[PDB]
């Protein structure tokens, strides 16, 4: 919240008409339509159909931090027991299929723990978060001035 | 000899041969049974 | 003596050959249905039954099931790869929830749960204070 | 012998249950002592057999229950009906169905609202409403809302007339055990009687009614010069008129001479040009070859004279050398376990109305349907979404048989139990087939997007380099397209124009046109197919782990729904199969929205659009969807980016509430990942401070507040994510599509 | 393996001992309370940490407490 | 047959969060950490079953069983203290009257004065 | 009358015989692959291996890798299956180091530290050896017309 207004504030100042943050900052359609949606153009063009400019790294990291967060949100949401019988099923199937049984595993396979799953999702939501926003502000603030 | 084909020389070495190296090396160590 | 069960997935594994194994034995009066924990339905023969199982739990799953059968002179063992047994439950011939002369207590602290001592009082000493 | 077995007098009828809340549940009359209390009592409301363990009581209630929910549908259907009779612009649309605007819902001028009164046309206000009533109804024959009117008095007759029916077959005639368990008659009447003579009566009302007003609704004559529906009943030469073979009358029926009547039971198939629907006179065919196959259906089952088949008989005969005793047990668990029907039921349900939303865009049945492109869309979305929940409720309900009615003593050597038997091998060859399908159909996305960042386009999965083509469903649109005069020899047209054919124009509009399938759409229908087989891993690994896992042997002693076994093991969080249903759920959730956004692009960027009548096509979205649709940056772009511009501009318009939906889906779906990314430790422990708060003002309720329960928890973050991820997609469909209609 | 506690607050209620899945748990004599009998987990080798037992005893605070260490074979519950 | 060979594991109990070996040890005194399958002929870890023909499957090859009266040797062998403890309490030749006349199991499951009772009888 | 029975007839393992499992097919087809096959030395079990895969891996990098539309387009397919080879072999050798250890292996089984080193060779041998005798093939393509 901090950095969008500090963000939305100094784009309007800087593109000559701070009265569009003034005036539109004080509902959270304007926030939506005249910071995010407006100032995403020249981020998600980076690359297109028709070929890609020096900001297609923003837009792929843009996306990149997208599926991050998005990834972290499944270790968040779903927890321990499904995937530790999931794993018992992929347990049973390498021991019991010709020429992959020749190798074993040395650490039995087993689902992330509780608290493990907790920080590893907290991460990929920190991540994903952090690159997304940055690229946002990169790319759009660069390719707008 | 020149400097500038370092990347090109040194690009290789640090994103592909020392990650798997590095990798082979702690794989063999988290697997050593008795490492003290 | 094994059940009539024609087989599953869900059995033992390399481990019950390399690491220990569970074998629970009954004895049943009439031949009946029950649910194998490792899924799916066998059917127990008149006298005594013999069933290896990769864990102790499912064994102890398959003995609270006998129970609903009327049947309390399962045994409990596990079997190491050497063939060495131990003879795991009921430990002392009678059932742990019945309580029985020459049982020593184990683990108990002398005191209600709120009279642990503080975590900073035992620093780099290597206990814990449920410990200690 | 089948028989009506009843006992009269069951239950007596009185308030004093209704004062004494949880009476259902032992635990639960008791009264409260925490909010959780609460909490339970709607849980368990309709958990009918926890409530009791008698059958027969358990399909007493669920008898009444029915006729409950009848009755509320027909209060529903009766409050369209008259929404149209008094509240819509029905009488307007029918003179000009192409430039009016439908709307049958009108909002109160208040607080600034009636701004959503859009200028609809018709001399009339409202909102723009898009579930097809008018089509429906002018299909049917309806011209004045007179009709409309009447119709609603009925539904509002039948809504009471099932209200009494359920409270007579629960106080006072309520049918014993026996009575239920007689599937061969159920199967009897409700193929014969309730699909076959409901199909003949709706083709008697086509035929006589909605054929002959459609007929002249086309030619264009106007709805106040049409006769009235019982004119064309006791005028047969009034239908002699529009249909020469009435003037011959029944008399070719009895005879044989069926060919007579082939000036209104038709095979034309295609659409009708003037209207872009289906022939009307093809419908009514297909209703009466319907109806006639299921009154023969319905006689295939023995009741009470000998003939017949006996359901048990069937199923106990087919069994193989690869599945023991087969079907065995089979008729025993569906005669015994309303969760087993209810499991099946709800699969077909479901996949049925999938299967609706797909037909029903692509043979458009109602006139005036397909350039109404905001009805198309939202038709179809809603049906999509109702299959999913109702195949995911299946799942679910397979799962509670499992746990619940499942007995081993009946199922030995049967094919459920060699399921359960190779249970680990089935869960692991889906598990791989889903990693398969993931790595290869995303993949392909995620190598265009780095291809075409990259500066190569060369490199990426297109139509203009390396080529996916979906020869399969090539060759099948081929045969579709050639069968009109050869392997159906009788069909003047194709089946559907999707297949191949010319364009079909309403109006300026294209109402279906050939939607060819390229590279894009190869691995769009991948992607469809990796979701669809996610949601059923999760789901049959619910169902096949239900009773019992390798981590946890006796699981169903613990139930279908609880929380966990504890942090022991590793910890078992969310082992149970209600759980699975959870999961499964969030993963309909994305398979869906992937349905309906590939529906949405598609039709936008190739099938929809204006038609100059020199012949130049102009589609909604330009043609963009095969080389932007390849990439997730194309997807961001040019669908998400580009067709939310309506939604996030309708401030100050008569769309401005699809811009307040938008946000206020987005602050639900936000206000989920609250419950679903914590737990109650945390609450109840806030909780602790808050009431000592309460308790040094001397107040504090005797019904103690509880954070909700683990299971609760998860149960309000889905319902709140899919109430503001669906409600999202909502607002975004309804404004685009009332823009670009 | 994980630890098992009895305080003695015990009641010998003998309902731990019935809801443990893996036997870890048995009634011993004791004279501390009217019951005769106290709680005792001599087989902690075989504790899952399931926290059944917790969750069936019926004083304020537990009189029997799990607390989770050293993972084994045993207490992760692996059939493999 | 040895009672504590359970207990003889390599398993180092730690100083801290670690309930130790209980009544039968902590894990197997056989380290778990073995080869996978292994060509025709050949044997993949010490005692591992031949699986002949089929060497692929060979870990699906059972060497490991009970048989009966090794069943009953360590029921007696591990419940040995057990029965000296009820002798010691009922009071070598009374045990055997006991143990013969009604049962091992049953002479563990009754009580010092049902014994005393039993012994009644002759 | 029963395509399915428990494996090797014991009910509780986890495991069962189907013709997937057991038939002759599968069976013969097993015990003749190298993997398996009784005589072999460990170094030929590898070459065979070896001989097997780098055939078939340098035709996914030929016919799809980066280069494939230059005229040196099988020279970096053949480039690029030879560091495939290499980043196999070096699992291999990590793997044989991690599930045998360094002591002197008392035995000539597969499953040994001595024999798994011996195999690792015979696949890098046969792997490189058969990548290039597939770039030979694929120099001159026969089109097979009289
Ligand atoms: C720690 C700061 C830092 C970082 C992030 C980088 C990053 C990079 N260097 Mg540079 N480099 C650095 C310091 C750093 N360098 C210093 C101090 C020197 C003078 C010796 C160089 C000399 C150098 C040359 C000649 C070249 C690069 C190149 C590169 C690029 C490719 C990587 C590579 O092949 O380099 C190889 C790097 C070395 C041979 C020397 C590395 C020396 C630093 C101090 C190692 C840092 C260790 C680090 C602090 C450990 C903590 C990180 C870990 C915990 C994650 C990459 C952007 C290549 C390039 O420009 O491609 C376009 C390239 O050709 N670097
Ligand atoms: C099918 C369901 C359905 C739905 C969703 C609607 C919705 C609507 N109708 Mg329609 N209508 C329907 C069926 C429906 N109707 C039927 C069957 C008829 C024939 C009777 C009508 C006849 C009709 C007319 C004549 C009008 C509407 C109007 C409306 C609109 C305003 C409603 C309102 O705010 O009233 C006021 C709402 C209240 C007074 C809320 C009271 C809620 C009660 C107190 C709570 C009940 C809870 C529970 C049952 C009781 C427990 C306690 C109790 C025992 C004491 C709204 C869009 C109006 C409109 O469209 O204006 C342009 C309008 O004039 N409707
Ligand atoms: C929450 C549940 C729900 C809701 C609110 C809706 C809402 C709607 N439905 Mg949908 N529908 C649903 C579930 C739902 N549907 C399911 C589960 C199916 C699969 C059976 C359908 C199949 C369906 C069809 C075929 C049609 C609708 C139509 C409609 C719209 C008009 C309503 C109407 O009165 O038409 C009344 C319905 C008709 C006039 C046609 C009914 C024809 C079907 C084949 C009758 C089947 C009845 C049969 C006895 C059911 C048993 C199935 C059997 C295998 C046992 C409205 C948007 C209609 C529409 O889109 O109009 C523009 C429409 O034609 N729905
Ligand atoms: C041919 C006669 C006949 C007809 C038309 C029906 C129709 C129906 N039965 Mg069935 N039923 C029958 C014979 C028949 N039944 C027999 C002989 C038995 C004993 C074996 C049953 C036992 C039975 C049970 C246990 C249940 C049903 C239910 C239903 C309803 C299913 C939901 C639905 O799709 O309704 C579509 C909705 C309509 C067609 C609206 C019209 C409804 C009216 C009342 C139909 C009758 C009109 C006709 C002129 C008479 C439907 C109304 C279910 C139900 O919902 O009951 C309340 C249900 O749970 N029936
Ligand atoms: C034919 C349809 C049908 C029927 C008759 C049943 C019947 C039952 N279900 Mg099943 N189920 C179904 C479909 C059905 N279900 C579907 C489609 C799903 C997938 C979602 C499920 C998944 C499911 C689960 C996971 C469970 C059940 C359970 C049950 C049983 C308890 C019901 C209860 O007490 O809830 C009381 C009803 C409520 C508390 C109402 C809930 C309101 C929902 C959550 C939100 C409504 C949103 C609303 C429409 C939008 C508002 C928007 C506005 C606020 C802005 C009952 C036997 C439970 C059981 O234990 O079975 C033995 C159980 O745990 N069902
Ligand atoms: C966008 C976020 C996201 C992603 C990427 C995943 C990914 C996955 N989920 Mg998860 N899930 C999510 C959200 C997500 N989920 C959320 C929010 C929830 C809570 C509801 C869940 C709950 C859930 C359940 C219940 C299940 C899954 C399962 C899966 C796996 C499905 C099988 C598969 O296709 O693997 C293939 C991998 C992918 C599709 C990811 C990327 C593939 C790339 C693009 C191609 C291959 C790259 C290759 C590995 C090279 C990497 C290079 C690298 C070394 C640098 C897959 C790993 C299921 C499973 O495990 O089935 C086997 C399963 O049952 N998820
Ligand atoms: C997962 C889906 C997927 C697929 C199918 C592809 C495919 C391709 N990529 Mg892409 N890519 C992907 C995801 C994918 N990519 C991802 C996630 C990234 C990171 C963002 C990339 C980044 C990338 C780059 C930078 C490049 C490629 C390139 C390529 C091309 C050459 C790759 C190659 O030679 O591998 C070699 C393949 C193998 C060695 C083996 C393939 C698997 C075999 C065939 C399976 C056989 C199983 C068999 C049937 C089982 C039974 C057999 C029998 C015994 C019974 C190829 C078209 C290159 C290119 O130039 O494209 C034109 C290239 O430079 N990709
Ligand atoms: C294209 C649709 C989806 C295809 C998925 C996989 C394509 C591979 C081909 C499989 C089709 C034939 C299956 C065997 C042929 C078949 O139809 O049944 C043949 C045979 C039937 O045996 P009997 O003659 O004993 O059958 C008597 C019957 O009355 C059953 O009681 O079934 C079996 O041998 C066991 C079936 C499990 C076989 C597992 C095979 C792998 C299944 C793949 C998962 C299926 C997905 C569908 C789930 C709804
Ligand atoms: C829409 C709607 C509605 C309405 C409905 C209606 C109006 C219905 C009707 C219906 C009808 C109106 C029905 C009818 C029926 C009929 C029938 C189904 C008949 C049958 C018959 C037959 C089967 C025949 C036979 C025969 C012959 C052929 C010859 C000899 C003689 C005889 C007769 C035997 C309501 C209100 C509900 C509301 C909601 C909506
Ligand atoms: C049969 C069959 C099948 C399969 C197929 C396949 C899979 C095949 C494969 C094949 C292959 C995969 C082949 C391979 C080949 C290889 C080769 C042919 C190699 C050779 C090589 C060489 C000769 C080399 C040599 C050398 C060396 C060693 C060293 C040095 C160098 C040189 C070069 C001299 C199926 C299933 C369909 C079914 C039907 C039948
Ligand atoms: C926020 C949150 C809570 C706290 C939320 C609670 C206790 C819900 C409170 C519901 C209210 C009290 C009922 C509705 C009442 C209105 C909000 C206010 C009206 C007040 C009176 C009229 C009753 C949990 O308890 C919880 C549990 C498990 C996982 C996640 C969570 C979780 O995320
Ligand atoms: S209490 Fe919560 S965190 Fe602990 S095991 Fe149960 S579900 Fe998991
Ligand atoms: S620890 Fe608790 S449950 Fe166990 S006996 Fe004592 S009071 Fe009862």
């Amino acid at each position: 919240w901090v950095t969008f207004y500090w963000h939305w504030k100094h784009m309007t100042i800087w593109g000559g008409n701070p009265g569009q943050f003034d005036e539109s900052s004080n509902y959270i359609m304007g926030w939506l339509r005249d910071y995010l949606w407006l100032n995403s153009s020249p981020l998600i063009n980076g690359y297109n159909p028709f070929g890609m400019n020096n900001l297609s790294v923003w837009s792929w990291m843009f996306l990149f931090g997208h599926l991050i967060w998005a990834t972290g949100f499944m270790f968040l949401i779903s927890w321990r027991g499904y995937w530790q019988e999931l794993i018992e099923t992929l347990v049973w199937a390498h021991e019991r299929t010709p020429l992959a049984n020749l190798i074993r595993w040395r650490d039995k396979p087993v689902a992330l723990s509780i608290v493990q799953a907790r920080l590893v999702g907290l991460v990929h939501f920190s991540v994903g978060y952090i690159l997304t926003y940055a690229a946002f502000v990169i790319a759009s603030t660069s390719g707008k001035f | 000899m020149a400097a500038s084909f370092l990347p090109s020389i040194l690009v290789p070495l640090v994103g592909l041969i020392f990650p798997a190296f590095s990798m082979a090396l702690f794989f063999l160590y988290v697997q050593t049974d008795d490492i003290a | 003596p094994f059940p009539t069960f024609g087989g599953s997935t869900g059995g033992w594994l390399r481990a019950a050959e390399v690491e220990e194994k569970y074998a629970i034995t009954w004895t049943s009066t009439k031949e009946q249905i029950f649910e194998m924990p490792t899924g799916g339905a066998a059917i127990m023969r008149n006298g005594e039954n013999l069933l290896y199982l990769a864990r102790k739990e499912q064994c102890l799953a398959l003995s609270t099931q006998l129970r609903t059968f009327k049947i309390n002179d399962y045994k409990i063992y596990r079997i190491f790869p050497s063939g060495e047994v131990q003879y795991l439950h009921p430990k002392d011939g009678v059932f742990p929830e019945k309580v029985n002369p020459g049982r020593t207590s184990v683990n108990s602290r002398g005191f209600s749960i709120g009279k642990n001592p503080n975590p900073a009082s035992i620093k780099f000493s290597g206990i814990t204070t449920y410990e200690s | 012998n089948v028989q009506v077995f009843v006992e009269k007098d069951a239950v007596e009828t009185s308030f004093a249950k209704w004062a004494q809340p949880g009476h259902f549940s032992r635990t639960l009359a008791k009264g409260p002592k925490t909010t959780t209390w609460i909490w339970n009592l709607h849980a368990d409301a309709h958990d009918f057999d926890s409530q009791t363990s008698s059958l027969e009581e358990v399909s007493r209630k669920i008898f009444s229950a029915h006729f409950g929910q009848l009755a509320i549908i027909f209060l529903w259907i009766s409050g369209m009906h008259f929404h149209g009779a008094y509240f819509s612009n029905y009488s307007a649309w029918l003179t000009d169905p192409i430039s009016i605007k439908q709307s049958s819902q009108v909002v109160w001028p208040i607080v600034g609202q009636e701004i959503l009164n859009a200028d609809v046309g018709g001399n009339f206000q409202g909102i723009q409403t898009t579930s097809g009533w008018f089509q429906m109804w002018r299909a049917e024959g309806i011209t004045s809302e007179v009709e409309l009117y009447w119709t609603a008095i009925g539904g509002l007759a039948m809504s009471a007339i099932m209200l009494f029916a359920g409270w007579f077959h629960y106080h006072k005639a309520a049918p014993k055990l026996e009575w239920f368990q007689n599937a061969e008659s159920m199967m009897n009447h409700h193929l014969a009687g309730l699909l076959g003579l409901g199909c003949l009566s709706w083709s008697g009302h086509q035929i006589h009614i909605a054929l002959p007003i459609n007929k002249l609704l086309d030619a264009g004559v106007s709805p106040q010069e049409i006769p009235l529906p019982h004119e064309f009943l006791i005028n047969r030469d009034l239908m002699a008129q529009l249909y020469p073979s009435f003037s011959k009358g029944l008399a070719p029926f009895f005879g044989g001479n069926w060919g007579e009547y082939s000036d209104f039971l038709t095979f034309k198939g295609g659409l009708n040009p003037v209207t872009g629907g289906l022939w009307l006179s093809d419908i009514a065919h297909h209703h009466l070859a319907l109806s006639v196959l299921f009154i023969i259906a319905g006689h295939m089952y023995r009741t009470n004279w000998g003939i017949g088949h006996n359901m048990k008989e069937i199923l106990e005969a087919h069994k193989g050398p690869f599945t023991g005793e087969g079907h065995k047990g089979l008729y025993e668990i569906l005669t015994t376990s309303w969760h087993a029907q209810l499991a099946i039921n709800l699969a077909m349900m479901g996949s049925l109305s999938i299967i609706v939303a797909h037909h029903m865009y692509a043979m458009p049945p109602y006139p005036y349907l397909a350039t109404d492109y905001a009805t198309q869309l939202s038709l179809f979305t809603h049906h999509m979404w109702i299959g999913g929940f109702c195949v995911v409720g299946g799942a679910a309900h397979g799962a509670i048989f499992m746990v619940r009615d499942y007995t081993p003593a009946n199922n030995y050597n049967n094919l459920l139990d060699r399921v359960l038997r190779h249970r680990d091998a089935i869960i692991s060859h889906l598990n791989w087939v889903c990693i398969f399908l993931g790595c290869h159909a995303f993949g392909f996305y995620i190598h265009n997007d780095t291809m075409r960042a990259l500066g190569r386009p060369q490199d990426m999965f297109s139509d203009k380099a390396i080529q996916l083509q979906p020869i399969f469903a090539q060759w099948i649109q081929n045969i579709h397209l050639l069968a009109p005069g050869t392997t159906a020899p009788n069909a003047l047209a194709t089946t559907s124009y999707a297949f191949g054919g010319d364009v079909i124009e309403v109006g300026g509009k294209i109402a279906m046109m050939p939607i060819k399938l390229g590279t894009a759409d190869f691995m769009v229908h991948h992607i469809h197919a990796f979701t669809i087989h996610v949601t059923v891993l999760i789901l049959l690994k619910g169902v096949l782990y239900a009773r019992s896992s390798k981590l946890i042997p006796d699981k169903a002693n613990l139930g279908f729904r609880f929380p966990c076994d504890g942090p022991g093991r590793g910890g078992t969080c969310q082992s149970s199969s209600w759980d699975h249903v959870f999961l499964g759920l969030f993963w309909m959730y994305n398979s869906i929205s992937v349905v309906i956004f590939h529906f949405s692009w598609k039709m936008q960027s190739d099938v929809w659009g204006t038609i100059t009548p020199d012949g130049a096509i102009s589609h909604i979205t330009g043609g963009n969807f095969a080389q932007s649709s390849i990439t997730i940056n194309g997807w961001l772009r040019d669908f998400l980016w580009s067709q939310a511009s309506q939604v996030i501009q309708s401030y100050g318009s008569a769309s401005s509430a699809y811009g307040l939906i938008f946000l206020g889906a987005h602050f639900i779906w936000a206000f989920s990942l609250m419950f679903l990314f914590s737990g109650r430790g945390y609450w109840q422990e806030l909780i602790e401070s808050i009431v000592w708060a309460h308790n040094k003002l001397n107040f504090a309720p005797t019904i103690q507040p509880r954070a909700l329960s683990i299971t609760q928890g998860r149960a309000v973050g889905l319902a709140h994510y899919l109430l503001g991820g669906i409600g999202t997609t909502w607002a975004f469909f309804l404004a685009r599509a009332i823009s670009i209609t | 393996s994980h630890t098992v506690k009895i305080y003695d607050t015990c009641i010998g209620c003998t309902q731990c001992v019935r809801a443990c899945p893996t036997d870890v748990l048995e009634m011993v004599p004791w004279d501390g309370c009217k019951s005769g009998q106290i709680a005792s987990s001599p087989r902690v080798e075989d504790c899952v940490g399931c926290k059944r037992c917790e969750t069936a005893c019926p004083t304020d605070f537990l009189s029997v407490r799990v607390y989770l260490g050293a993972e084994t074979t045993r207490s992760l519950g692996l059939a493999y | 047959v040895d009672l504590d060979y359970g207990m003889k594991n390599s398993y180092v109990p730690a100083t801290g969060g670690d309930g130790g070996q209980g009544q039968f040890g902590a894990q197997s005194p056989n380290d778990w950490r073995v080869a996978g399958t292994s060509p025709v002929g050949e044997t993949s870890y010490a005692g591992a079953a031949d699986g002949g023909e089929e060497p692929w499957f060979a870990e699906a090859i059972s060497t490991v069983s009970l048989d009966l009266q090794k069943a009953d040797e360590t029921l007696k062998a591990f419940t040995k203290d057990a029965a000296a403890f009820k002798i010691e309490e009922f009071a070598d030749a009374a045990m055997e009257e006991l143990v013969g006349k009604l049962g091992y199991s049953k002479f563990l499951e009754m009580s010092t004065k049902q014994l005393m009772k039993t012994w009644g009888t002759l | 009358a029963n395509f399915i029975k428990p494996y090797n007839d014991d009910p509780f393992v986890g495991h069962l015989a189907t013709p997937i499992t057991s038939s002759s097919l599968t069976r013969a087809l097993l015990k003749n692959l190298p993997a398996y096959r009784f005589g072999l030395t460990p170094l030929l079990r590898g070459l065979e291996i070896g001989l097997a895969h780098g055939y078939f891996l340098i035709g996914p990098f030929a016919q799809l890798g980066p280069l494939r539309n230059s005229d040196i387009g099988l020279l970096a397919g053949f480039l690029s299956t030879i560091g495939l080879i290499l980043i196999l072999t070096l699992g291999l050798t990590i793997y044989g180091a991690a599930a045998f250890g360094q002591e002197k292996s008392n035995g000539s089984e597969l499953q040994t530290k001595k024999s798994w080193d011996q195999f690792k060779g015979g696949f890098f041998v046969g792997a490189c050896g058969s990548a290039g005798f597939a770039f030979i093939c694929l120099s001159s393509i026969p089109t097979f017309a009289l």
